């Protein structure tokens, strides 16, 4: 029993009114929860049974809906409620939840300034290679990062993470470690960052050539 | 109302600790407890439940035939040995108190399940080639406590360390990065000063264009 | 298919004894087919334990699609320590709800 959110972020300023979707696979009635989570620390219930609030929470929060559709209301957004929200059904076995929606603080789009940085010599040492590909200060959150070695897509041998919306500028960065072997990249001549956002009119890549 | 957890922290594939779960604040033993997991980044997972006189218990399918629930009702905790861990049971474990919701929920405790040894981390330099970015690639170290600032906490301002993550391997990699102005690179010097305090291992890596 | 519809007490309110008098609370639960329930009281006094007032067996019903689960409180004589709140807890693992009653325990002859 699937349970998906929509959207995946949402950009909001103090006293807007937001508005976060739940979507079900198959009928619940009116069992959906909303739970309400901060980075570091657990979550909390925040609506129980669709449209009862649970006790301590402000009035400001909202929930309404049944059968497959559902939906969370914040009547008047505050520096508090920044948040990642996630539903959760309780009707079939297995209580399933949402994928989560941040509610984060809008700001001007920003492309990201995109850096890509070879693996030094002293690692080349140890007979591994690391390639990184920063993506500095940008938003929104949303951003896709493709690694390519002399045109090869690369997957499943990148990894990546991403750090919270800044406390000055409101901005993420991202950072992207591609794993090679010193074999494999001493083989491979061209390795190029190739990243899609939205304040980027078109796809930027960064490459470089092994040797310079 | 309040929930303690304790009891979580490293093991390796097999191995099993008990984790913790205190009630004060409530009557523990006329609601349900549950437990559910957050892996580094993913979304919420419910794990098992059980009954208040421990007579009904579920299990999902990742973890059915392997973690087993439990609960003590006179001493108010809630408890779940985790027997045969696999390097997807990696997560922050959350025991919950059920009534229509999960409506408390405790402080949490992260769970590490991953192969290697307590191991100290090697700092690569990542070069540069208006602004210009800098930094250091903090690489296979084991476990996550790693402070990472740059010319002893003088250079704080366009720094961005990014949370850590576990290899294939089972080994942590963290990267840390500070935007400066371009003119700079040649006269001023930039330290980042590395530390994990697991393997005693503190190292200050100069980076240079 | 594992949700709790609704727990009620039977009498819900008003309870009144006298002292040495035999007190019942019965305790319905509808649930559907699948659900199991697992009935956990809460007495104010701390003379009586939980195996000897609640009920040893079980009390099942079924009817088309929907299942009643019922667990009596038997009190042989009662006391003023008995005065207080009584709750009713019915927990089946993913879901567990509670329904309060207020009973009174006067100093007269029965």
């Amino acid at each position: 029993i699937q349970m998906t959110q929509s959207p995946s972020s949402v950009s909001a300023s103090i006293g807007d009114r937001v508005t976060i979707t739940c979507r079900a696979s198959q009928g619940i009635d009116n069992w959906l929860g909303w739970y309400q989570q901060k980075p570091g620390k657990a979550p909390k219930l925040l609506i129980y049974d669709a449209s009862n609030l649970d006790t301590g929470v402000p009035s400001r929060f909202s929930g309404s809906g049944s059968g497959t559709y559902f939906t969370l209301t914040i009547s008047s957004l505050q520096a508090e409620d920044f948040a990642v929200y996630f539903c959760q059904q309780a009707k079939a076995f297995p209580p399933t939840f949402g994928g989560g929606t941040k509610v984060d603080i809008k700001r001007t789009v920003a492309a990201p300034s995109v850096f890509i940085f070879p693996p030094s010599d002293e690692q080349l040492k140890s007979g591994t290679a690391s390639v990184v590909c920063l993506l500095n200060n940008f938003y929104p959150r949303e951003a896709k990062v493709q690694w390519k070695v002399d045109n090869a897509l690369q997957s499943g041998n990148s990894q990546e993470s991403v750090t919270e919306q800044d406390s000055k500028d409101s901005t993420y960065s991202l950072s992207s470690t591609l794993t090679l072997s010193k074999a494999d990249y001493e083989k491979h001549k061209v390795y190029a960052c190739e990243v899609t956002h939205q304040g980027l009119s078109s796809p930027v890549t960064k490459s470089f050539n092994r040797g310079e | 109302v309040q929930l303690v957890q304790s009891g979580g922290g490293l093991v390796k594939p097999g191995g099993s600790l008990r984790l913790s779960c205190a009630a004060s604040g409530f009557t523990f033993s006329s609601y349900s407890m549950n437990w559910v997991r957050q892996a580094p980044g993913k979304g919420l997972e419910w794990v098992s439940s059980i009954s208040s006189s421990s007579s009904y218990i579920y299990y999902a399918d990742s973890v059915k035939g392997r973690f087993t629930i439990s609960r003590d009702n006179a001493k108010n905790s809630l408890y779940l040995q985790m027997n045969s861990l696999r390097a997807e049971d990696t997560a922050v474990y959350y025991c919950a108190r059920v009534t229509d919701a999960f409506d408390i929920w405790g402080q949490g405790t992260m769970v590490t399940v991953s192969s290697a040894s307590t191991k100290g981390p090697s700092v690569f330099p990542l070069a540069p080639s208006g602004t210009a970015a800098l930094g250091c690639l903090v690489k296979d170290y084991f476990p996550e406590p790693v402070t990472v600032s740059w010319n002893s906490g003088a250079l704080t301002s366009g720094v961005h360390t990014f949370p850590a993550v576990l290899q294939s391997s089972g080994l942590y990699s963290l990267s840390s990065v500070v935007t400066v102005p371009s003119s700079s690179l040649g006269t001023q010097t930039y330290i980042c000063n590395v530390n994990h305090k697991p393997s005693n291992t503190k190292v200050d890596k100069r980076v240079e264009p | 298919g594992y949700r709790i519809y609704d727990v009620v007490l039977s009498p819900s309110h008003g309870i009144e004894l006298s002292v040495g008098e035999k007190l019942v609370l019965n305790c319905t639960a509808r649930t559907e087919l699948n659900v199991g329930i697992d009935f956990n009281w809460e007495y104010p006094s701390s003379k009586h334990q939980h195996k000897k007032l609640v009920n040893r067996d079980l009390k099942t019903q079924s009817g088309s699609e929907m299942k009643k689960f019922l667990s009596t409180l038997t009190i042989d004589g009662v006391t003023r320590s008995d005065q207080g709140l009584y709750t009713c807890a019915a927990s089946s693992g993913l879901m567990t709800k509670k329904n309060s009653t207020f009973v009174r325990v006067h100093e007269k002859p029965f």
